[PDB]
RNA sequence: AAGGUAAGUAU
RNA sequence: AAGG
């Protein structure tokens, strides 16, 4: 009867909680979102490195 | 520049890959995935009718330079249509 | 599309397709035949279904599952034909399902008048026909049989058709001539 | 009721939400005038200093600051929400509510129980946790 | 910042992203 | 935690302006604030 | 608490109604307590089995000191056999509830 | 048939001792998948099947989670009847003529 | 007499005192009249029609008023017939038919515009030649007696039972006293008076709060020994 | 044979026809 | 729940451990509770389970997860269907079985409790002479109705309660409207639906039956009852849950 | 009429 | 990905 609460993973592009194993993951990863919130991240570090 | 829209001459495979398995990877794309595809829109569906949703929708007729607005037909090719129909049988 | 096309005008005071039940309606929009064969429409591409069509009936099944005729009738109701091409549904004779088709529709949004001047001349007619039952299966009638279930029936094939003024009431007030049966 | 601090525009509510990264923002939507929201202020107010580590809570004025009235549904005299990293934490209370509380607690441990429960669950990547007690009666006999 | 003013042009809704939701149809303008 | 000692002055007098059953003349209801 | 009120006023309770009302009333109250523990919702019907069997069987090991029927619906089992499946019930020759 | 330079301490002790490290049976193997999540599970395969959504339409899906995925290897499949038909001289030095 | 007629008797009494002992004098006020009000303004104009078709225009204003009311947050998923019945057009999920909750003011608006849709299609059947007069007072009489099987107004509001009730021993009261002598029993009774009577004083109570419940919601916008510590 | 059946359907669904309207006429006659 | 009642806790750890108890009693009577009868009202499906919830019981609900973890429903029944395709396998030329054929179905068939396909696909040498639908343990077979060349076998899984766990009344209504309906689509007419009740251990079939099918079957289904790997691991789940 | 919403990520 |  304990409880064994499963693992989850934070995208922090995204801000987000997904499952931790591989098919959530990936699926996520794969995903447009996920996607565009890396490209925006990116862009992003290179505004402020430039900025800086 | 929206073209009226118009009747699918042709049929949709939907149950053409029945029973088939599709082995998918992380290098395959989008474009031999398991599903339903449309390169006119770009996307993946996993489901007939969900696709079939998807090429009646708004954005998949835009993508092929067409309007939801279906012509208003006239008497003469109406007629016509039932003599074509008829002769053919 | 789904909606009633921008030209279309009113029919009995409500939306032309509001004749047929929210249920039916909702259950006709998600029918994979509605989806594949009825996307878009014009009076051709009616005329080109109608012929395809093998049965009449309203919905069957456990579940609420529409029949090809009544996927059509709801097409019809959505893109509004001119009441010309629908005396055309109604002149054609090769075709015993278009004419009913062409029939129902006249029924459905006819008027009163339309209803005893269009649909009782197909009296005449003693095609058989099959018709699909709400538990899915099929029997045998006729097209006057039909005809006669328009015109004084209150639901046929799970619509529930608009009110008419009784035959008598329009013989009284005599802008209808009587019906001369051919016996 | 007083002592707490007060927020007095949108902009000021979503930095508050926004601000806080490791520790519950607790949000009072009502008025300081209110009964309700007395009894409700006056029990946060007791367990303010208690929570602080891991709860931080503020009160905000639904006819001075309006924004969130359609948003969070605040058509109650008092009511409470909890946001953890800009998120919206839900409870279920077993009022039938689960997104916030909307009357007025007479217990501090009831009130600091259900922070301590939302703080654990956020902090694991919840957005429901199921609160120690229920609420589907008052359990008055 | 606690005091100081709203930016001018500035949603409090979708200025952090939040999300409302609906408990019942009985409630809220429309 | 708390709020500062201006901050909590102007938090009552707000209480005060919209609870005349305690503070004021005049008595108006519970949430009202003309009188 | 109820026995100790009964093995004290043993003889005194029968003749005491409002004391047999008051006992069939707290019981109610403590199984309804239960009930809204169990679900927010009141059951319609709910079976006295789960209350007033011995806890050793896992049941509350209730006592009672009221009228309480068991349906005759909440008397019948069944156990699967080689041959088949045999259904039992408990009181049987159509009595009344028990 | 094992190696004993992989032994661990801990194995060599239970070995030394009398504790018996009994290998699990068949049973115990597929109670072992069972009961524990599968591992590392990787939806390389999508099968699309004829299914019916939850309002009762039917609907052909593809979907990619292994769950009744399992193939069936039967007598009467060519794939074991072809090794099975390997090496049938076998049957052939010994007859009953 | 049975025992039904006689507790009907005794309860039609205790009404009767109940009112006699709790009346007050009307309190004094100023003149002012709703619809004249109405006529004030612009937006209402005046004309002479058939009652008949009057009540079919309401009960057609009402089902717009109730439709407008449910798909308010875009409920598409409830469907309101046209007798006023509240139902799904699919297998709702948990979360759709949480959020398609209504309070018991709407569901006691329903069931009075579903009363009236009652009333306003006895009278068009009467009209459409379907029915006879003497069918047409016997199923008005029938619809106020019964109103608790016709309409589910008391799960909405449970002292509409006092209303019931009184129905019912109205029913008793005139039955009894018109099924003698020849007379049997069986429909036909008629003599609708007393229900509706009953039901329009149930009527002008239950209007204010269903007029404050509807301006609320169709609106743009939506002790000391306590709390004396 | 196929044709002969035809015939013989359409004429009973005629006499059917004509009962039907016999009857339609002898409701508002009695009414 | 020892160990952790001697452990430096807070108000809110000790308040949630102080439910497990309720947890245990609630699975205990969960058949009893968890009843239309009892709570009159609309049934929801637990998510994962062919279990459906009748009332909002959280205390039953939570652990109810615990037990069908992992997917062990769609584990049960894929293991009951590979065990009978074994169990045909070795009957192919007793049975004049040309060929066992375990059918490709949805991950979530035997969840959808909707509808149902056919899980395995017998095909015959020569056409079978079929009997009527009869139960699993009835013996009185004219098998003589109709012939085909494609069987079909149907695995049913359930969690009955205690007023609704008659197997064979659960069977004989899953064979005669999936068959009869629109939604479930079957290879062939002939075939039977074997129906399982997961929460009584009671197992059961009802339909067609060519020469030789149910006299294998029943010791079949009554072994794989006895000696299911799945099942063992849900008898464990629910032992474990009931300390 | 409720106290019976899993929280999601994808399309 | 589709609906107003
Ligand atoms: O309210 P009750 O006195 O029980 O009336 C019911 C019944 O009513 P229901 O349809 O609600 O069951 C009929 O009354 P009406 O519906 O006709 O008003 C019926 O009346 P008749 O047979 O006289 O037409 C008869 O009433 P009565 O006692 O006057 O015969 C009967 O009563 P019982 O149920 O007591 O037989």
């Amino acid at each position: 009867d304990y409880w064994k609460s499963q693992p989850k993973k934070f995208c922090d592009y995204c801000k987000c909680w997904i499952a931790d194993n591989r098919p959530s993951v990936e699926f996520h990863e794969r995903g447009k979102n996920h996607k565009e919130n890396v490209a925006k991240r990116i862009s992003e570090i290179k505004q402020k490195s430039l900025d800086k | 520049k929206r073209e009226l829209l118009r009747h699918r001459d042709y049929k949709v495979d939907l149950e053409s890959k029945l029973g088939k398995t599709i082995v998918i990877t992380k290098t395959t794309p989008q474009s031999e995935m398991g599903g339903y595809y449309c390169n006119v829109c770009d996307c993946v569906v996993k489901d007939s009718i969900n696709f079939l949703d998807h090429i009646n929708g708004k954005k998949h007729q835009r993508n092929l330079g067409m309007s939801m607005r279906v012509e208003r037909s006239t008497l003469d090719q109406v007629k016509k249509r039932f003599e074509v129909n008829k002769k053919k049988m | 599309a789904n909606r009633t096309v921008k030209d279309a005008h009113s029919i009995h005071g409500t939306n032309p397709q509001y004749l047929v039940e929210k249920i039916i309606r909702t259950r006709i929009y998600e029918s994979k035949y509605w989806k594949e064969e009825c996307f878009g429409l014009t009076a051709e591409l009616v005329v080109d279904k109608a012929m395809e069509l093998r049965f009449v009936g309203g919905v069957y099944g456990g579940n609420i599952k529409p029949t090809p005729f009544l996927c059509l009738t709801l097409k019809m109701l959505q893109i509004q034909p001119e009441k010309d091409i629908i005396v055309e549904f109604i002149k054609n004779e090769d075709f015993k399902y278009v004419r009913m088709l062409g029939a129902l529709y006249m029924r459905l949004t006819g008027t009163a008048i339309d209803c005893y001047k269009y649909l009782e001349p197909l009296y005449n007619d003693y095609r058989k026909i099959k018709s699909q039952n709400r538990n899915g299966e099929f029997e045998l009638m006729h097209v006057d049989e039909f005809i006669d279930e328009l015109l004084h029936s209150e639901r046929v094939c799970d619509i529930i058709l608009p009110r008419l003024q009784k035959r008598y009431v329009l013989e009284e007030a005599e802008q209808l001539e009587p019906r001369v049966s051919a016996l | 009721s007083y002592m707490l601090p007060h927020l007095h525009n949108g902009w000021q509510v979503d930095q508050a939400i926004l601000s806080e990264e490791d520790r519950v923002v607790v949000i009072r939507f009502g008025h300081d005038w209110d009964p309700t929201c007395m009894k409700m202020d006056e029990v946060l107010y007791s367990i303010a200093e208690k929570v602080k580590n891991f709860a931080v809570i503020y009160l905000v004025d639904i006819t001075e600051v309006p924004d969130f009235n359609k948003m969070y549904e605040l058509y109650d005299p008092c009511t409470v929400m909890f946001f953890f990293r800009n998120k919206h934490i839900m409870i279920d209370l077993g009022t039938g509510n689960n997104n916030k509380i909307n009357w007025a607690m007479e217990d501090k441990q009831e009130m600091v129980d259900i922070i301590e429960t939302v703080y654990r669950g956020a902090r694991k990547g919840r957005g429901l946790v199921v609160s120690p007690k229920d609420y589907s009666t008052k359990y008055r006999y | 910042f606690l005091g100081m003013p709203a930016p001018l042009g500035y949603v409090p809704g979708l200025g952090r992203g939040a999300t409302g939701f609906t408990t019942r149809s009985d409630i809220g303008p429309a | 935690v708390y709020a500062p000692g201006l901050d909590i002055e102007s938090s009552l007098k707000q209480l005060a302006e919209r609870r005349t059953d305690i503070f004021g003349v005049e008595e108006t209801a519970i949430g009202k604030k003309i009188g | 608490a109820l026995i100790g009120l009964m093995t004290y006023f043993r003889e005194a309770v029968v003749n005491t109604q409002e004391l047999l009302d008051l006992l069939v009333k707290c019981e109610n109250k403590i199984q309804t307590r239960i009930k809204i523990g169990l679900n927010s919702k009141m059951p319609s019907r709910f079976p006295p089995v789960v209350f007033y069997t011995p806890k050793e069987l896992g049941g509350l090991g209730m006592l009672s000191m009221g009228h309480v029927l068991i349906p005759q619906s909440d008397l019948r089992w069944s156990k699967q056999t080689d041959v088949g499946i045999t259904h039992f019930r408990s009181g049987m020759s159509h009595e009344e509830d028990q | 048939n094992v190696n004993v330079a992989s032994l661990t301490q801990s194995e060599i002790r239970d070995i030394i001792l009398g504790m018996e490290i009994s290998a699990p049976s068949q049973q115990r193997q597929q109670i072992a998948e069972i009961e524990k999540q599968t591992k590392e599970q990787s939806q390389l395969t999508a099968t699309q099947t004829r299914t019916v959504n939850k309002h009762g339409d039917e609907i052909i899906t593809s979907t990619t989670s292994n769950y009744e995925t399992q193939t069936f290897s039967s007598k009467t499949e060519w794939r074991v009847r072809a090794i099975s038909a390997a090496n049938l001289h076998l049957r052939t030095n010994h007859i009953y003529v | 007499q049975p025992v039904k007629v006689r507790v009907s008797y005794q309860k039609l009494l205790k009404y009767y005192v109940l009112n006699a002992l709790k009346h007050r004098p009307p309190k004094a006020q100023k003149k002012r009249y709703l619809f004249r009000s109405f006529k004030a303004t612009k937006f209402f104009q005046s004309t002479k029609l058939d009652w008949v078709e009057v009540g079919l225009q309401v009960c057609r204003q009402g089902y717009n008023m109730l439709n407008l009311l449910i798909h308010r947050k875009n409920l598409n998923y409830l469907h309101l017939d046209y007798n006023f019945n509240l139902k799904p057009v699919k297998t709702l999920t948990t979360k759709e038919r949480k959020k398609s909750r209504f309070g018991n003011a709407f569901h006691l608006c329903r069931e009075v515009l579903r009363l009236t849709k009652l009333v306003v299609d006895s009278h068009v059947q009467y009209r459409l030649g379907n029915v006879d007069a003497f069918q047409l007072a016997d199923g008005l009489q029938y619809i106020f007696a019964h109103v608790g099987q016709l309409t589910g107004m008391y799960r909405y509001k449970y002292k509409l039972m006092r209303q019931i009730r009184m129905c019912k021993d109205l029913k008793h009261l005139i039955y009894y006293r018109f099924n003698t002598g020849p007379v049997g029993k069986g429909p036909g009774c008629g003599f609708w008076a007393a229900g509706w009577r009953v039901w329009l004083f149930f009527m002008r109570g239950i209007t204010p709060l269903l007029e404050r419940w509807l301006g609320n919601l169709l609106a743009r916008q939506f002790r000391v020994e306590s709390h004396f510590d | 044979e196929n044709d002969e059946e035809e015939y013989e359907a359409w004429k009973v669904r005629e006499l059917k026809r004509i009962k039907r309207d016999r009857e339609d006429r002898e409701a508002l006659e009695k009414e | 729940e020892e160990s952790m009642k001697w452990k430096k806790l807070t108000n809110a750890q000790r308040s949630g451990l102080n439910q497990i108890p309720n947890r245990r009693f609630t699975l205990w009577w969960s058949p009893t509770i968890n009843r239309a009868n009892v709570y009159v009202g609309f049934q929801v499906q637990l998510d994962l389970t062919g279990i459906f919830m009748h009332g909002k019981i959280p205390t039953l609900k939570i652990s109810l997860i615990q037990i069908f973890r992992a997917h062990l429903w769609q584990k049960i029944h894929e293991s009951i269907v590979m065990d009978l395709c074994q169990v045909f396998d070795q009957e192919l030329d007793a049975l004049e079985i040309e060929t066992v054929q375990k059918e490709t179905i949805h991950p979530r068939k035997s969840y959808k409790m909707n509808s149902s396909c056919a899980d395995i696909l017998l095909f015959a040498s020569y056409k079978w002479n079929v009997s009527r639908p009869s139960l699993l343990a009835d013996s009185k077979d004219v098998m003589d109705s109709t012939t085909t060349q494609k069987y079909w076998i149907d695995i049913q899984l359930r969690w009955g309660d205690y007023d609704s766990h008659d197997i064979e009344r659960y069977a004989r209504a899953k064979f005669l409207d999936y068959t009869t309906d629109n939604m479930s689509i079957y290879p062939s007419p002939t075939g039977v639906l074997i129906a399982i009740d997961l929460a009584y251990n009671l197992h059961s079939a009802y339909g067609n039956w060519f020469p030789g099918s149910k006299p294998l079957i029943q010791q079949a289904m009554a072994k794989i009852m006895k000696a299911n790997p799945a099942l063992y691991v849900l008898r464990e789940r629910i032992r474990k849950g009931l300390q």
